[PDB]
RNA sequence: CGCGAAGAACCUUACCUGGUCUUGACAUCCACGGAAGUUUUCAGAGAUGAGAAUGUGCCUUCGGGAACCGUGAGACAGGUGCUGCAUGGCUGUCGUCAGCUCGUGUUGUGAAAUGUUGGGUUAAGUCCCGCAACGAGCGCAACCCUUAUCCUUUGUUGCCAGCGGUCCGGCCGGGAACUCAAAGGAGACUGCCAGUGAUAAACUGGAGGAAGGUGGGGAUGACGUCAAGUCAUCAUGGCCCUUACGACCAGGGCUACACACGUGCUACAAUGGCGCAUACAAAGAGAAGCGACCUCGCGAGAGCAAGCGGACCUCAUAAAGUGCGUCGUAGUCCGGAUUGGAGUCUGCAACUCGACUCCAUGAAGUCGGAAUCGCUAGUAAUCGUGGAUCAGAAUGCCACGGUG
């Protein structure tokens, strides 16, 4: 979809990966950014996903690289 | 439209000249070029902290008289009901109601 | 049944534009918006000055604007004082400098504009609607019209049931392009709502 | 040298009243002028909706049509620059110079 | 129709025998406007029919049209070209030829 | 001597030079056979001189643009009657019979509005 | 019911959640403080809470005015909130159907009738007779625009017959003929002939003519009807909220999914599919734009880089068709859905929800019930092209030609 020169991510998210791999594992991260593609260095966090009123805790696992934040929250509820 | 929204784009248009005319123009580029900096120009992060109402993709062409987004004419800068009461009047020149 | 607008239709065949002005692909838009803040300010600013037709017209680099109007007498002012305080602010407006000309409307009973100003002004002065139609076709007919009919409609006399009413005396045709016929339309805004107003003028064929 | 002049504007009726000035104007002091070429009517045709809501088949028709004129002018003689230079011609019509 | 009794078009014929009647069979086959490979067909077809089966090429569909019979022979005609479409063979100009074979022997 | 006449159609526009004797067609520099793709639109031109007898008796030098292949092939049916009659002039008589020399302006007809064609409806509904 | 919306990734956007603001996002009036602006700076999803650098234009009977920022007080601002059963304007519809009325005279106690009941003839209340009606007006028609023939004027960026020049390109001398380009004009008026018809209007037939019986097409839609549609284009009476029905920002929704309906596209194929070769359009668009040539990639494109505000240059190689070869009547070399993988481009940013390319997958479908629609000729059918909207996003819509 995206073209290769660089791959897409919020400055505000990153400043939020860099703190939590030096201070280590915190509580779950909230966060807008739905459109941020994940790296490698942030395997192991959870990272509070916002849906549209809520934010869902994801735990970032190793095959989650190159995907999006906003694959993992669903924005409406079905019956 | 509102008077609100004739003044968010008048707001977009002010920081349009002021940051994404020159600015983003040159952050374009360095991203564009192949030749030097393959690797880390880093110019789209620099870019992600300048405001986001200077895009020319948010701005939206409306009537100059009325406000209405919809029906727009860059021929005349108008809406399309607008169009017809400056012709019928005689204010736009040369346009009259044609026959082909 | 539904009307077309008769000036526009003869516009070019035998009903000049009111504005003659040329500009290409770059200063069309601009040009037609500050058209329009001067028709705007020069309607306000000389609503009691019986200003029925602005022509607005632009040479390479300045514009001149002709007011038709029945009253020079407000327009000019003492010693052109009036024309002065105008003539700098249209150059503002429109960036090149303006000039004002002034040309003299000799009967305002033939002029569509004036006619439908005055029947707006009477119906705002509790002047009844079977008078003040008839008061504008005789002065026009008396002056050397060959017809004339107007139509008012909408809450006549503040009633709550919208009526519509017209009178005509002389010959209008409405489908012969040849016909000289002068149409505007002017709203009458009073305390009970709005009372649309429309003047068709017959000043002869071809 | 050559020096031409495009005439362009709105009404067929007007734009060639100027045409004949420039080139009457040129004749009578002595240029050399290979008449005016009529250039292809670039009109536009514009088609909007008169009606704000539904009834969407009621429609406007509207056209701008914007005439071409060209008159080329082979000696640059002083007499015919001076004159045809600072004409007083009608204001709907643009000119543009090429010197 | 009512009051505007008028009369019916009269096409040029057909530019290689001459024949009005054979420009009225190329229109029929026609779809999409396509005149250019409709009368390719037809003139396939009727060489077919004319060298394999029987000579007197302009005859031979005259004998095919009498038997399935201006109404009288836009009607035959049209039988032909909506009875040639679903068949068995595998191009138009030979299920044509086949259609005109038959009703030269009226079956 | 040339002999010239204008022949057109929707949107073609056809030239027609006559020179006396031969049997030679060049259309914008190319054959008869090379130029024209269809059979038919060879013989159309060939109508116009049924009548009166052509086998190598004139030439035609001919150009065309605009239009497609019985557009120009119309154009230059319309323009070889016109040359004929500047031709030998008393030839009008049996090309007033053919109706050749009347010139087909049955233009396209405009696309309407609130029509997707000019005659073609969008789909209606009863109730 | 491809309607407003000519185009919802953000914006649009009026909705929701959440975070925020209260003379307010925005306008007019006064005072004080800062010239405005420029440049950057740290937290926040952002709205913004705090600093560095810089000018000080303009006249200053030195009060400073004036732009814009900042603060403060109130008058006021703001609302796409209510009502198209308080309204204007505009539009649809019957219907481009031929009707709708006045003036005078006349008839009847009268509301009214006649005109405008009848006999013909026309697209037509079109026209002519008849007639206590005679006339006129609003409609129709005509005048307007465009196209179909010819002439005049004018030959560049357009044109190439007779000529010279060949590197085979109107390309260069030239030619002004012609095509084309557009300013004006001629030409069709039942004008002429024959027959029918009450010697009328009119019809039929024929000649002339590019065009003949309103030539082809458009513009042009009467009085009225549906309290039809529009307080969300706008205008506007009244009512309502106001530290909130307002305003700012982030994200989501407008694109959901067990179903129903209307409107379209592509199909179910040999009048076709595919491969190669190859011929012919018209009309528009283009400067924060169209973007050639060259080079690279299977390709979407990318790099390099002219020309062009344009009859010059670019989009731009029109597609059907034609010629050959192939598949041989089948769920197929039909049809392309859906899905995966790999990518291009647009834009702060393509997950929700973009376009396109490449590889692979190959649903249903083998001509469709009752029912129902369009269309009488360059029409239907079909083939492509262009434009508006638009950063990007057309099976919709507006135009344009090809075949027919
Ligand atoms: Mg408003
Ligand atoms: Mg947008
Ligand atoms: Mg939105
Ligand atoms: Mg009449
Ligand atoms: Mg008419
Ligand atoms: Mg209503
Ligand atoms: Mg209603
Ligand atoms: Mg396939
Ligand atoms: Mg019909």
């Amino acid at each position: 979809r995206s073209l290769k020169k660089g791959p897409f991510i919020d400055l505000h998210l990153l400043k939020k990966v860099e703190k939590a791999v030096e201070s280590g594992d915190k509580k779950p991260l909230r966060t807008w950014s739905r459109r941020s593609t994940i790296f490698p260095n942030m395997i192991g966090l959870t990272i509070a996903v916002h849906n549209g009123r809520q934010h869902v805790p994801v735990f970032v696992t190793d095959e989650m690289v190159g995907h999006k934040l906003g694959e993992f929250a669903p924005t409406r509820t079905y019956r | 439209a509102k008077q609100s929204m004739k003044a968010r784009e008048v707001k977009r248009v002010a920081l349009a000249d002021k940051y994404f005319a020159k600015r983003a123009e040159l952050k374009a580029i360095i991203s564009d070029v192949n030749a030097s900096d393959e690797d880390r120009w880093n110019a789209v992060l620099k870019l992600q902290t300048l405001p986001r109402d200077s895009s020319p993709s948010r701005q939206r062409n409306r009537c100059r008289q009325t406000g209405r987004p919809h029906g727009f004419l860059r021929k005349f800068g108008l809406s399309r009901i607008k169009v017809r009461e400056a012709a019928m009047r005689g204010e736009i020149p040369g346009l009259k109601k044609a026959s082909w | 049944g539904q009307k077309v607008h008769p000036n526009g239709i003869r516009l070019g065949i035998v009903k000049p534009w009111n504005s003659t002005w040329f500009a290409n692909t770059k200063e069309f838009a601009d040009n037609l918006d500050s058209d329009f803040k001067v028709r705007q300010y020069l309607t306000k600013e000389l609503a009691k000055a019986s200003v029925s037709r602005i022509v607005i017209e632009r040479p390479a680099k300045s514009i001149r604007v002709t007011i038709h109007t029945a009253r020079p007498g407000i327009v000019i002012g003492k010693k052109g004082e009036d024309v002065e305080k105008l003539r700098k602010v249209v150059a503002d407006i429109a960036g090149v400098p303006a000039q004002i000309n002034i040309a003299e409307v000799r009967k305002p009973e033939l002029d569509a504009k004036l006619v439908a100003d005055s029947i707006t002004s009477q119906l705002e002065r509790r002047v009844m609607f079977r008078r003040a139609m008839k008061r504008a076709v005789q002065n026009a007919m008396r002056l050397g019209a060959k017809g004339i009919k107007v139509e008012v409609s909408g809450r006549l006399g503040g009633a709550e049931i919208a009526r519509t009413e017209w009178y005509r005396e002389g010959r209008v045709p409405l489908h012969t392009l040849r016909a000289d016929i002068d149409y505007n339309t002017s709203e009458a805004h009073t305390t009970y709502g709005v009372i649309g107003v429309k003047v068709w003028i017959f000043k002869g064929e071809i | 040298q050559r020096i031409r002049i495009r005439l362009k504007a709105f009404d067929h009726r007007l734009i060639d009243q100027a045409t004949a000035e420039i080139v009457e104007t040129a004749k009578r002091t002595g240029a050399q002028v290979r008449g005016p070429i009529p250039l292809p009517t670039r009109k536009e045709r514009f088609t909007v909706l008169i009606s704000p809501h539904v009834n969407k088949d009621a429609r406007d028709q509207y056209e701008i049509r914007t005439h071409l004129r060209l008159v080329d002018i082979v000696e640059p003689t002083e007499k015919t620059v001076d004159a045809l230079m600072r004409l007083d011609l009608a204001a709907g019509v643009d000119v543009q110079i090429s010197l | 129709p009512r009051r505007r009794v008028i009369g019916q078009r009269k096409i040029l014929p057909d530019p290689k025998f001459g024949s009005e009647l054979l420009a009225k069979f190329v229109n029929i086959l026609m779809v999409d406007g396509k005149k250019s490979t409709a009368e390719s067909i037809v003139y396939s077809a009727l060489e077919t029919l004319a060298q394999r089966s029987g000579k007197s090429e302009l005859e031979a569909f005259e004998v095919a049209l009498e038997n399935v019979r201006v109404r009288r022979n836009a009607l035959a005609m049209r039988w032909i070209v909506e009875a040639a479409r679903k068949r068995g063979d595998k191009s138009m100009a030979l299920r044509l030829a086949n259609e005109l074979s038959d009703a030269a022997e009226n079956k | 001597n040339q002999y010239y006449g204008t022949g057109r159609r929707k949107s073609s526009a056809a030239r027609v030079f006559i020179k006396p004797g031969n049997g030679k067609i060049v259309i914008n520099q190319r054959s008869l056979e090379q130029y024209f793709g269809r059979e038919t639109a060879r013989m159309v031109v060939r109508q116009p001189l049924e009548l009166v007898d052509m086998v190598e008796k004139l030439d035609l030098y001919i150009t065309v643009k605009g239009g497609g292949i019985s557009g120009q092939a119309g154009a230059i049916r319309h323009g070889i009657t016109r040359a004929l009659m500047e031709y030998d002039e008393s030839l009008r008589s049996e090309l007033r019979k053919a109706g050749f020399v009347t010139r087909d302006a049955r233009q396209v007809e405009r696309k309407k509005v609130g029509l997707r064609k000019a005659r073609r409806r969008p789909q209606f509904s009863k109730r």
